This record gives C-alpha cells, sequence and structure tokens, in this order.
C-alpha cells in the first residue's frame, strides 16, 4: 500500500489527473532534459 | 487386582460423567469383581452405581457364564442402604434372572405407587387426541389400525376453492411420465 | 429420587396436556435432565415402559420413549441394549445380543440380518415390537437406500423381507398372545420397496420418469415414501446438485408433493426438509435461477399449505420474517398464492396467525393486476366480520 | 557461469542456454557499496511484498520434505556423512533419536541442527486438515501436518513450500528478521549441501508406475464421463424439441451453453476428485505437488485421468467450417467431442481431433505469453521514464525534482517496506462483553489474582485504588481505540501491515527467559502501565 | 533415581484411523489403575508391537542410576551403568507442552502432557498428582519394556 | 525395442499398441512391468534407496 498509493498520490498531486502520456508529461513543468529523456525529444528540446 | 477396591475408585472417581464410562465392560474381569464382592462396601455410592451399570451393560454371553457374581453384586446393593443405589438394584435384579429389566418394581416404594397412580389417571383423563408414534408411522395404515386404532383426522381451517397448481403440474408431469414411459 | 420423580411428573403432564405443538417446544428441557444421568434415565424408562404396559396411552408413551432414546443417541448413550432389556427382545438371549450388538454399531451387517431372518421367517415370531423399534428401521434407512452404498445383494430378499415384516404384518395380541396374523400385504411391500431400491441402485434422466409413475404407484406406500423421501433429501443435499433444471428439479419436488398428499403424518418431516432446502443458500448460480428456485420451494410448501399443514406453515413464514428477513417479493408471492388458494369459511386462529404478515410489507406491493378477485380486500372483510 | 539455484530462484534462471553477464567495477570505493548495499544476504527480502526470494529450489525442496517426513530413520554411517557439511557445526554428534537395538538419529534432530539461533513458528502443511485443528488431537498431530519449531528446534510439521518458500512470514523469513543474514546465508547453505547429500542416499524417480493408476477407478471415470455424456444429450435433445426454459437475463442458446459448461466443469470436478482420492500415496507426483516444489493437484489428473473441456477466448471452440467445428462432425452437432472436450488421458492418448484442439489451447497460451511481455515491458518503461524523480529528503518527506512535496511521509507512516510485516489484530471484530472480560483485568476477583499475580501483587494492587484508577483509564482508552478501530475499519478484516511482529517477540522473549507461565506472574500492572 | 512417572500399560489399539507411514505406527494405550491415557509412536520396523499387549513404562531424566543428569550427548564410549543395560526400547525428546483442565478460580485435575521424542510424539492425560513431575522444555526419556 | 531387437514404431494416430502391451512384453522379457530397476552408487557402493528408471532414447547436441 506504500508504493500503491505513492503512485496514485503523485498521479493527483498536481490538482488534476495525470495520464502517463507525453501529453500530460510535457505540460508539467517538470525539467526540459526530462522531457527529451521522454519519447519525444526534439520538439520538448527546442520549445525549452 | 491387587488393591482393586481403590483400583475401582481410580477407575470411577470421574464423578463428573454421570453415565456409564465406556470400556468398563471390557475392563471388569471375573476374579477382579469376586474380590470387589468382599471389598465391596469400601468404596464410594457413585462408584458402586457405575460398577452397577458396568455389570448391566456387560455382554449377555458373559452374564450367562458368571451368572452367580451378579447376583452377589445385586444382593450387596440392596444391602446397600444409598437410596439410588437400592432403586438401581431393584431395576437390575431381574436382569441376569430372566434377561429383561425388572418391571415389578412395587415392592418398597410409596412415591413409586404415587406416581404411578397419578400417571396412569393422567393418561387415562387426557388420552383423547393421541399423539402418534414414530413407530406408527413406520408401519402402515392397516397395522396403524390394528395398534394405535383409529387415526387421528385431519382438521381444515378453510375452503379449497380450486385445485392447486403444484398439483396440476404434478398431474402434467405424471401425463409427461406416461409419454416418457411409451417411447 | 423424590425430587426428579416430582419434577418428571410435571414435565410428563405438560407435554401431555400440550401435545405436538407442545412437544417440538418443551422436550429438550425435559430430556435435558431425564438425559443428565443414566440412572435418572433407567428410572424414568423402568416408569413410562410400565406406563406404556398400560394400554391407554400406550402408543403416546411409546413415542416418548421413542424420542428421548434418540436424543440419547445424539446426546452420546448407548442405551440400546438397555431399551431391548426394557423390552421383550431380552426374552430371547441370541436375539437380543445380536440386536444389541447391531445397534450399537448403528449399521448393518449380512451375517447379523441373515440370523435375524431365520429367527424370522418362522412359524413362531417373536413379538414384532423388536423389528417395529424405529432406531432399527432408521439403521434400515440408513443403509438401504443410500444413493451409494451399493450392498452386496446376496440377501437383498432377505432385506426386503425384513422390511415388508417390519411395516407390513399385524397382530392381535389376546392376554399378551398372539393367535391372529396377516401377511398378505408384504409381498407387495416387497415389491414395491425391492423397485425402490433398484431405482436407488441403477440412479439414472428419461428412464427415471419412466419408473417414476411406477414409483408414485409405490409412494402411495409409506415405507417407501419416506425412503424415497430421505433418498431425495441426500440427492438433493449433496452440493453442486443445481447444474441443470427444468422446472427447478421438478421431479424431485413433484414427489414431495405426492408425498405430502398421500401421507398427512410425514407433513413434519417434509417440512423439515423443505425449510432446511431454503435455509442452505447455493453459490455459483444465477441470482435470478435461485430467486426462482426458492419461489418454486415456496410452491412445494403452499402445496403442503393447501394439504393443510397451515398452523406450522405460516409460523414459519412468521418465524422467517422476524429473524433472519428473506426476500420480500418471495413473501409477496407466498401470501398472493396461499390468498389464491384460500377461501371462506376460516378459522380465527388461521386469520391471526396469517395476519402481522399480511399487513405489512407494502400490501400495495402485493396488489400487482388482481381485478377479478381482491384477496387481500376480502380478507380484511373476512378478518373484520370474524373479530 | 557457476552459480547458486538460490540465486536462480530471484534470477529467474533456468539453465536452458540462458546466459548471463558479468560486470566488474574498477573503482575500489564502487567495490565497496556494492559490496555493503547490493550483496545477497543483505538483499534477503523484496520490500514490495515484504517476502522472502531466495527461497529453495525444487529437487532440494522435495528432498527435504521427505527427509522431514515423520518416520525417517537414519543409520549411524550416513548421520555421520552428514554432519560435515553444516558450516555453522558445533562439532558435537548430537544424541539419536533411537538408542536401543540400534543408534538411530531423526531428520528433524537432523534440522535442528541445520537452524542456528533460537526462533519460535508455528507453520501449516499444505496438507493440514481444517478439521484436526478444530476438533481434537489440535497438538499430538496424526498426520504430521503441523510445522511447529521451537527454540531453534524442529518440533513438529513437514516442511514445504508454504514453509520454507517466499511465503510471507516463513521460516528463513523470519530467520532474516532476527540473527544475521550472513547467519540465514550459512543456514541456505547448509540446507542445500547436507539435503542434497540425503537426496544422493535416498534417491528419486519418476515413471510409469508412479504416472499409472488401477482398474476400478479407470472404470470409476468411464462410468462418470459416459453419465455426463447421456446427460449432455438429453439437455442438447431437450434444446432440439424446444422444452428448454430460457433463464431470464440471457437467451436460450448462452442459457444452453452455459449448462454444458456447468455440466462439463462438474463432471471433470468429480474426475479430479476421484483420481486425488485415489493416487494411492506412493506416487511421486503426489509427494513432490505436496512438496509443492512444482505441478498442480490438476495437473496430476491431465496427466493421469482426462484432459477436460479446452476453452478458446473464454469459451467453446466455435464453427469455424460451415456450422460445424470439423468436416469429421456432422452438420449441426453440439457434442462436447465435437466441440472441444476431452474425453482422454494423457496416458490413453488423444485422438487428432482433440490433438488439435489441445494445439488450439497451447497457441493461445503462446501468443498470450508473447503479447504479455511485450506490453508489460513497454508499460513498465512508461511508468519508470514517469517516475523517475520521485526520493525522499533528509525531512523524511516525498519531493520531486521540483521540489514539490507529495508525501508528508514515505507511505504515510515513515516504515521500511522489508521491515513491515502481515499482522492480526484482536482489539477489532470481538464483542463488547468478549473485549471486556479479555482486556478488563478486574481486582475483584480474589482467586483470579491469587492464580496470575503474587500475593504481595494482589495486596498492594487491592491496597492502592489509584492502580485500578489507572487501569480503568487504560480500559476507556482502549475503548475509544476500538471505536477508532471500528471507524477507520468499516470491513470486518483483522488483518494489518505494522513493522513488528508482536506475538513473535512475546515467544522469542518467553523462550529466552524460561517463563513457565503454569507460575503466577511476577510483574505489576502498574509497571506494564 | 530420576523417574519422572512409572507405570504399566496394555496396547489395545494400534493406528485406526490409518496406517499413513510404513516403517512408524501409532498405539493407543490406557493405564490399567492411574486411568493414564497413552498414544504413541513406536518402530514396527526394530520394535513390533501387537495389539492388546501388555508392557512397563517409565519416564525419567537420565539414564544412569546415580541420577547425574547428563548432558545429553551422543557417548557410546561411557561405560557408567544405567537402566538401558537392562532395558530394551529408549527413547528421548524434548517435552514441548504441558496443559491442565484449568479455569480461572479452579486449579487443574487433568494434565495433559505433549512430548516430542525428536519425530515422534506422545501425549499422556492423566491426574495432576502423578503429572506434576513433568515441567515444560525438559530432557525426558520413555523406557519401554514387554513384560509377558 | 533394444531387448526385443527390433526398431519400434511410435505413430500417433495407431491405437493399437498402449503401455498395457508394453508392460506385456516387458514382462515377456523378464524386466520390471513399470521399466523401473536396482542402481548402485558408484561412491559408497549401497543400492540407492528407490528404485530408478533407466533406458535408451534419442538425444541430440545443439
Ligand atoms: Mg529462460
Amino acid at each position: 500500500y506504500r508504493h500503491l498509493a505513492l503512485l496514485c498520490d503523485t498521479m493527483t498531486c498536481r490538482g488534476h489527473l495525470m495520464a502517463i502520456t507525453r501529453h500530460g508529461v510535457n505540460r508539467q513543468d517538470t525539467g526540459p532534459l526530462m522531457k527529451c529523456s521522454f519519447e519525444e525529444t526534439v520538439d520538448v528540446l527546442m520549445e525549452a | 487386582e491387587s488393591d482393586t477396591g481403590l483400583w475401582l475408585h481410580n477407575k470411577l472417581g470421574a464423578t463428573d460423567e454421570l453415565w456409564a464410562p465406556p470400556s468398563i465392560a471390557s475392563l471388569l474381569t471375573a476374579a477382579v469383581i469376586d474380590n470387589i464382592r468382599l471389598c465391596f462396601h469400601g468404596l464410594s455410592s457413585a462408584v458402586k452405581l457405575k460398577l452397577l451399570l458396568g455389570t448391566l451393560h456387560l455382554p449377555r454371553r458373559t452374564v450367562d457364564e458368571m451368572k452367580g457374581a451378579l447376583m452377589e453384586i445385586i444382593q450387596l446393593a440392596s444391602l446397600d442402604s444409598d437410596p439410588w443405589v437400592l432403586m438401581v438394584a431393584d431395576i437390575l435384579k431381574s436382569f441376569p434372572d430372566t434377561g429383561s429389566l425388572n418391571l415389578e418394581l412395587e415392592e418398597q416404594n410409596p412415591n413409586v405407587q404415587d406416581i404411578l397412580g397419578e400417571l396412569r389417571e393422567k393418561v387415562g383423563e387426557c388420552e383423547a387426541s393421541a399423539m402418534l408414534p414414530l413407530e406408527c408411522q413406520y408401519l402402515n395404515k392397516n397395522a396403524l389400525t390394528t395398534l394405535a386404532g383409529p387415526l387421528t383426522p385431519p382438521v381444515k381451517h378453510f375452503q379449497l376453492k380450486r385445485k392447486p397448481k403444484s398439483a396440476t403440474l404434478r398431474a402434467e408431469l405424471l401425463q409427461k411420465s406416461t409419454e416418457t414411459a411409451q417411447q | 429420587l423424590e425430587v426428579f420423580s416430582r419434577v418428571l411428573r410435571t414435565s410428563l403432564a405438560t407435554i401431555l396436556d400440550g401435545g405436538e405443538e407442545n412437544l417440538e417446544k418443551n422436550l429438550p428441557e425435559f430430556a435435558k435432565m431425564v438425559c443428565h444421568g443414566e440412572h435418572t434415565y433407567l428410572f424414568a424408562q423402568a416408569m413410562m415402559s410400565v406406563l406404556a404396559q398400560e394400554e391407554q396411552g400406550g402408543s403416546a408413551v411409546r413415542r416418548i420413549a421413542q424420542e428421548v432414546q434418540r436424543f440419547a443417541q445424539e446426546k452420546g448413550h448407548d442405551a440400546s441394549q438397555i431399551t431391548l432389556a426394557l423390552g421383550t427382545a431380552a426374552s430371547y438371549p441370541r436375539a437380543c445380543q445380536a440386536l444389541g450388538a447391531m445397534l450399537s454399531k448403528g449399521a448393518l451387517n449380512p451375517a447379523d440380518i441373515t440370523v435375524l431372518f431365520k429367527m424370522f421367517t418362522s412359524m413362531d415370531p417373536p413379538p414384532v415390537e423388536l423389528i417395529r423399534v424405529p432406531a432399527f428401521l432408521d439403521l434400515f434407512m440408513q443403509s438401504l437406500f443410500k444413493p451409494g452404498a451399493r450392498i452386496n445383494q446376496d440377501h437383498k430378499h432377505k432385506y426386503i423381507h425384513i422390511l415388508a415384516y417390519a411395516a407390513s404384518v399385524v397382530e392381535t395380541w389376546k392376554k399378551n398372545k398372539r393367535v391372529s396374523i396377516n401377511k398378505d400385504e408384504l409381498k407387495s411391500t416387497s415389491k414395491a420397496v425391492e423397485t425402490v431400491h433398484n431405482l436407488c441402485c441403477n440412479e439414472n434422466a428419461s428412464e427415471l420418469v419412466a419408473e417414476l409413475s411406477t414409483l408414485y404407484q409405490c409412494i402411495r406406500f409409506p415405507v417407501v415414501a419416506m425412503g424415497v423421501l430421505k433418498w431425495v433429501d441426500w440427492t438433493v443435499s449433496e452440493p453442486r446438485y443445481f447444474q441443470l433444471q427444468t422446472d427447478h428439479t421438478p421431479v424431485h419436488l413433484a414427489l414431495l408433493d405426492e408425498i405430502s398428499t398421500c401421507h398427512q403424518l410425514l407433513h413434519p418431516q417434509v417440512l423439515q426438509l423443505l425449510v432446511k432446502l431454503f435455509e442452505t443458500e447455493h453459490s455459483q448460480l444465477d441470482v435470478m435461477e435461485q430467486l426462482e428456485l426458492k419461489k418454486t420451494l415456496l410452491d412445494r410448501m403452499v402445496h403442503l399449505l393447501s394439504r393443510g399443514y397451515v398452523l406450522p406453515v405460516v409460523s414459519y413464514i412468521r418465524k422467517c420474517l422476524e429473524k433472519l428477513d428473506t426476500d420480500i417479493s418471495l413473501i409477496r408471492y407466498f401470501v398472493t398464492e396461499v390468498l389464491d388458494v384460500i377461501a371462506p369459511p376460516y378459522t380465527s386462529d388461521f386469520v391471526q396467525l396469517f395476519l402481522p404478515i399480511l399487513e405489512n410489507d407494502s400490501i400495495a406491493g402485493t396488489i400487482k393486476t388482481e381485478g377479478e378477485h381482491d384477496p387481500v380486500t376480502e380478507f380484511i372483510a373476512h378478518c373484520k366480520s370474524n373479530f | 557461469f557457476r552459480l547458486n539455484l538460490s540465486v536462480t530462484t530471484p534470477y529467474n534462471a533456468d539453465f536452458d542456454g540462458d546466459e548471463m553477464n558479468l560486470h566488474l567495477p574498477q573503482s575500489l570505493e564502487t567495490r565497496a557499496e556494492i559490496q555493503e548495499l547490493a550483496m545477497v544476504p543483505r538483499m534477503i527480502v523484496t520490500p514490495q511484498s515484504n517476502r522472502p526470494v531466495m527461497g529453495i529450489v525444487q529437487d532440494t525442496l522435495t528432498a527435504v520434505r521427505k527427509f522431514t517426513k515423520r518416520d525417517v530413520f537414519l543409520e549411524r554411517g550416513e548421520v555421520m556423512n552428514l554432519l560435515m557439511f553444516l558450516s555453522t557445526w558445533d562439532g558435537k554428534v548430537p544424541q539419536p533419536a533411537i538408542l536401543k537395538p540400534r543408534p538411530l538419529w531423526t531428520g528433524k534432530q537432523i534440522f535442528s541442527l541445520i537452524i542456528p539461533g533460537h526462533i519460535n513458528c508455528i507453520r501449516t502443511h499444505s496438507t493440514h486438515p481444517d478439521d484436526e485443528d478444530s476438533g481434537p488431537y489440535k497438538h499430538i498431530s496424526p498426520g504430521d501436518t503441523k510445522v511447529v519449531v521451537e527454540n531453534g528446534e524442529l518440533i513438529m510439521g513437514i516442511l514445504c513450500k508454504k514453509s520454507l518458500g517466499t511465503s510471507a512470514g516463513s521460516l528463513v523469513h523470519i530467520s532474516y528478521l532476527e540473527m544475521g543474514h550472513d547467519i540465514t546465508r550459512l543456514f541456505y547453505s547448509n540446507i542445500q549441501t547436507v539435503i542434497n547429500n540425503w537426496l544422493l542416499i535416498e534417491g528419486h524417480t519418476i515413471g510409469i508406475g508412479d504416472s499409472i493408476a488401477d482398474s476400478k477407478t479407470y472404470q470409476d471415470i468411464q462410468n462418470t464421463i459416459k453419465k455426463a455424456k447421456q446427460d449432455v444429450i438429453e439437455v442438447i435433445e431437450k434444446a432440439h424439441n424446444n422444452e428448454l426454459e430460457p433463464t431470464p437475463g440471457n437467451t436460450l442458446r448462452q442459457t444452453f451453453e452455459n449448462q454444458v459448461n456447468r455440466i462439463l466443469n462438474d463432471a471433470r470436478d468429480k474426475t479430479g476428485s476421484s483420481a486425488q482420492k485415489s493416487l494411492s500415496e506412493y506416487n511421486n507426483f503426489k509427494s513432490m505437488v505436496v512438496s509443492g516444489a512444482k505441478g498442480s493437484k490438476i495437473n496430476i489428473s491431465q496427466v493421469i485421468a482426462v484432459v477436460g473441456q479446452q476453452n478458446v477466448e473464454g469459451k467453446r471452440i466455435p464453427f469455424g467450417f460451415k456450422h460445424r467445428t470439423l468436416p469429421h462432425f456432422i452438420k449441426d452437432d453440439y457434442g462436447p467431442e465435437s466441440r472441444g472436450f476431452v474425453e482422454n488421458s494423457y496416458l490413453a492418448g488423444l485422438t487428432p481431433t482433440e490433438f488439435f484442439f489441445h494445439a488450439m489451447g497451447g497457441r493461445e497460451g503462446l501468443i498470450d505469453t508473447a503479447v504479455k511481455t511485450a506490453e508489460t515491458g513497454y508499460i513498465q518503461r512508461r511508468l519508470i521514464k514517469s517516475m523517475e524523480s520521485v526520493m525522499v529528503k533528509y525531512d523524511a518527506t516525498v519531493r520531486n525534482s521540483i521540489n514539490q512535496v507529495v508525501q508528508l511521509r514515505y507511505g504515510e507512516d515513515g516504515l521500511a517496506g522489508e521491515s513491515v510485516e502481515f499482522q492480526n489484530l484482536a482489539t477489532l471484530k470481538p464483542s463488547n462483553k468478549a473485549f471486556e472480560k479479555k482486556f478488563r483485568f478486574d481486582y475483584t476477583n480474589e482467586r483470579a489474582l491469587r492464580r496470575t499475580l503474587q500475593e504481595d501483587l494482589v495486596k498492594d494492587v487491592l491496597s492502592n485504588a489509584h492502580i485500578q484508577n489507572e487501569l480503568e483509564r487504560e480500559f476507556e482508552r482502549m475503548r475509544e481505540d476500538r471505536e477508532v478501530l471500528r471507524v477507520i475499519f468499516p470491513t470486518g478484516d483483522s488483518k494489518v501491515v505494522l513493522p513488528c511482529n508482536l506475538l513473535r517477540m512475546i515467544w522469542n522473549a518467553q523462550k529466552i527467559f524460561h517463563i513457565n507461565p503454569r507460575l503466577p506472574s511476577d510483574l505489576h500492572p502498574i509497571k506494564v502501565v | 533415581a530420576g523417574i519422572l512417572f512409572e507405570d504399566i500399560f496394555d496396547v489395545k489399539d494400534i493406528d485406526p484411523e490409518g496406517k499413513k507411514f510404513d516403517r512408524v505406527s501409532r498405539l493407543h494405550c490406557e493405564s490399567e489403575s492411574f486411568k493414564m491415557d497413552l498414544i504413541l509412536d513406536v518402530n514396527i520396523q526394530i520394535y513390533p508391537v501387537d495389539l492388546g499387549d501388555k508392557f512397563r513404562l517409565v519416564i525419567a531424566s537420565t539414564l544412569y542410576e546415580d541420577g547425574t543428569l547428563d548432558d545429553g550427548e551422543y557417548n557410546p564410549t561411557d561405560d557408567r551403568p544405567s537402566r538401558a543395560d537392562q532395558f530394551e526400547y529408549v527413547m528421548y525428546g524434548k517435552v514441548y507442552r504441558i496443559e491442565g483442565d484449568e479455569t480461572s478460580t479452579e486449579a487443574a485435575t487433568r494434565l495433559s502432557a505433549y512430548v516430542s521424542y525428536g519425530g515422534l510424539l506422545m501425549r499422556l492425560q492423566g491426574d495432576a498428582n502423578n503429572l506434576h513431575g513433568f515441567e515444560v522444555d525438559s530432557r525426558v526419556y520413555l523406557l519401554m519394556k514387554k513384560l509377558a | 525395442s533394444a531387448n526385443k531387437g527390433e526398431i519400434g514404431d511410435a505413430t500417433p494416430f495407431n491405437d493399437a499398441v498402449n503401455v498395457q502391451k508394453i508392460s506385456n512384453l516387458l514382462s515377456d522379457y523378464g524386466y520390471h512391468l513399470r521399466g523401473n530397476e536396482v542402481l548402485y552408487n558408484g561412491f559408497t557402493g549401497r543400492k540407492i534407496t528407490s528404485q530408478i528408471f533407466i533406458g535408451p532414447t534419442y538425444y541430440q547436441r545443439l
């Protein structure tokens, strides 16, 4: 339950739902090279 | 055996179980109770009761082999002044003599006479609507008329305006039974 | 001794004053001190054995002896040999020893039953009560009509003839002497019981229905009827019995109906089986299928109500509505069918027993599409006219 | 590469051509930190399910099961051969179980020598009878099916998978809890060595004699399947002549297939029950499955009794041809053989049609395995790249790379996942009266206080009413705690996750200090409070 | 010296529920005078036991008559005399359970001692006055002889 | 087949030969009905406590 509740609260901690997609993780400003290390690289670096 | 009075007291010392304990008929031995003949009054009244119950529980073939020791135990228990031991002696004084337990217990018991009289007159005044035996459930109607006489008629509380649907479907499946028989 | 005899007197007087409805209630609290000590048990056995030797009330007293002996049997007593000693079967030592050994074993021995047949099938039979004792016939019920446990059938005719002698023959006790006996019905009883035993052996469904017709013709016999009753009890009470249904086990449930129709004395046992089946919840099934199975069980129990076991049926309805509340749809369906099957005149006790269940729990919900005949309105009118 | 099966078990390694990678750090501090963090005794137990993951491999598991069977009587020469391979052996021979006529030890004695430390545990065997628990003989096991160990001495019980494997609260798990991880590693190695040597002496095989059954039960199987087949043909004829009444909630076709599935499931279950009743108790299949090493009771049923009905996409095999599963059957038939039920066993062999159906099932399983592995790899990569940034700071809270607080404590408790343990709470579920009789400690019952406490203790408790006030205050507090527990758990469940297993520490303290609780207590309740 | 218990017993029933293990079997006994109930595992292979057999029993602490109370190590080279010189079956193990038919008000009248003989069980239910000698977690023996 | 002196046939859907007939051939050639035999330890020399299955087959290295 520690890990499960930690996953769910890290999902919901931004005041709204966070589906594990580029379509969310690009919207959170959690590091341009985190975004680059995600599946899209050139667009997120190029926007940063 | 040696110190068989204290031995039997140890075996039957469990007074929390007022019935006949198991395996006492197997534990009993002819010479052991031949020694209990002369050490009989030393041991306790409850132990006397359990020993009498064990001698009653003893198999009939052993009883036939050693009728006399049971006679000695019967007369010792009759000489005993405990009311319960006396009643047990009265009930099993005819057990080895004939085979059945004693039915003529009418001697020296006015409480038994009074209770027998009031129970006989009570069942005489209330014998109507005699509630049926399980053995009369087992046997059929003809033997019921033979033994219990007339049967209790059913008592009806309402009117059946039409034949029930359960009986209707029972008749329908009886017709289907006739069909499945004729295929 | 005096206190126990006086308490025994008061309890027996209360039981005899009450009767059957008193029999299902105060017998555990009577059995708890007449079975507490086996010496007290033997004294009571002597007393009411003399009472059964008295002819008037002897049937009711012998029934009390039977149920006290049964209660001692599940309590832990080994007084089968003692009951035989009270009985006349102790006059014959070999018969008493063999019957006591078989009762202590609680099963059936082919060699012992050949011994019983051989001391039977004779020109001088013993007094029939040693085979009329119901615990020995309970042993036959357990051994014979089980769905499993097939017997070796070497002495099958001996078993069936022993049941026929136990449930068929009569005698006339003129000064404790038998001079007139009947033996013409034991052959038909043997044929019926043998047919039922072959049905239990072959245990198979189209041929089961085709022989179910002849089975009903045998169900006209009472020993056949309750043997089939307990066989159906075992078969249904076997778990996962409900894997295929056409009308929620209509063959066995119509066997229940025919048993209740043919014999009015089997209604308490039929009721016990039905309430056990209703109390048992079967999992791994559709909820709607379980709902309709409970509805069909209520259909059979309303059939019992039509055959006339109406006061205990309404009593069990009131009890099951008070504690462990079942479905309101089931209660409404039972009430609607009971009002369909009843008609005036009405007994005041029956109306009082059926009242609170009728005026609680959505009378407007019970009224759905009656139209032509108003069940509850006429019941209100008859109740107000009576009271 | 040469390595241990206790390391293969977490590695998912099974020696069918699987090769491993081996990295060696160059830097000495990296070597030291790898030594002191990623080492096998230091990480015996996983955090995710607080269970041991080293385990015991199948062959040594079955061998130690046959070694811990009750009737093991071992010769002096063999015990002599065995007790070199204990690394942590003290060097003294133990007393034999049998001394006269011949000196014979026992496997429980040898396993008591194997187990280091002094650990108290009770485990249940896989074939342990719950009715034997309910009735008498709960402390004298007729089948030795109650695993009991006390003070580092294995009392009774046949060890199995449920007692020695990855199960929660296992013997190796509580050993890693209590004594040193290096000691538990030596315990594993000693088990492997001596159980391998006892298996070398004993011998363990599988054969056709083990896989074959008897003709009477074979006839039982044929009668059962014939009854089921004629019953389902009766149901099919009922549907043909349309006496079938459809169940509400589904169509007649769905009701019919539900009936067929119910009948076939009941028949197959009865067949398996009959076989497992008649496995004759000398089958190595039975022995190894009871050890819990591999296989299953249903696998005995397919290999011996009958394969049974195979299902594709959660249903029967559809009509791939024109309303027929095969051209070998007629058009529009719904027989179990024609639709995918196998009437034969593996020992009996299969017709080519049901062999094709088993191929259907095997291909379905294999395609499921392939797509499962691929998709779970992609999903795990997604989850990792999602939450590669969350870690706990020195203030015991959870912050991301943005240092935003998410959890005030780790898992809202700040307690380690390896340290947390299953626990049963007795406060929640019993009645108020039972709670009072179990937690009040009434001081008025003078006989009870004489039996429980000493004479000075009872006279001081009765003299000081302030102590009684403190006990009553504690009782009110735990009543409020019971109310709090009934609030937090509306469900009637008493299982919880807790860092400590207090019952085990009670047992360990008792057997360390030799309490002998027949004597009255010597500790004051005010001291307890 | 060291005898915790000594009595006569009779094998009346052997493993009536079933025959599970091949080279060991459990036997049921009742004391001739002390009302002691006994169920004991025994090796049929080396010590054959027939039903209805009469045998003699001593549970003792140490083997020797001197009451030395040895540590319990297997020392076949010792020559101090013991009861095992004349005895025919000796069995050693740990007692693990001693319970009683007791409540909060009254003491234990029936005492039950469950002893584990390494891999063998013995349960002795009987009278507390004779079973006060047993105490939990002690080295005890069995001292079986079979008497004619 | 090795004890008999002939090449065995293992056609799948024959259904004319079975394990009972094979055990009959084993009893004919004198060996055990279920193909188990007694093995002897190479290190100690004591017999293996359990019977051991043995026999030829066809293996391939890869
Ligand atoms: Mg692999």
